[PDB]
């Protein structure tokens, strides 16, 4: 219920601020950067799983 | 909770990423588009 409460609010966010959506869809290969990017985001903001 | 506006940040480090083989998304009549390769 609490992955619920995080991950909607997750969406929120993701969807008012469309620019960095951007970033963290471009399909490029190697995803670590990007992890880094959500992560260096919001991983102070949420439970692990 | 949310993020205290600092997504410029991370972006701009998003990019500190600064081994390169773009990918072809489109082709025809002479005309390629390719994907990937930043530093082109």
């Amino acid at each position: 219920t609490t992955l619920a409460g995080e991950l909607v609010s997750v969406a929120r966010l993701l969807d008012r601020e469309a620019v960095v959506t951007r970033y963290l869809t471009v399909p490029a290969e190697d995803a670590t950067p990007r992890i880094r990017l959500i992560e260096r985001l919001v991983s102070g903001k949420v439970g692990a799983p | 909770t949310i993020p205290a506006d600092d997504i410029q940040s991370a972006i701009e480090e998003y990019v500190s990423s600064f081994e390169e083989v773009g990918t072809v998304v489109d082709a025809g009549d002479g005309i390629a588009h390719v994907e990937g390769l930043p530093s082109v």
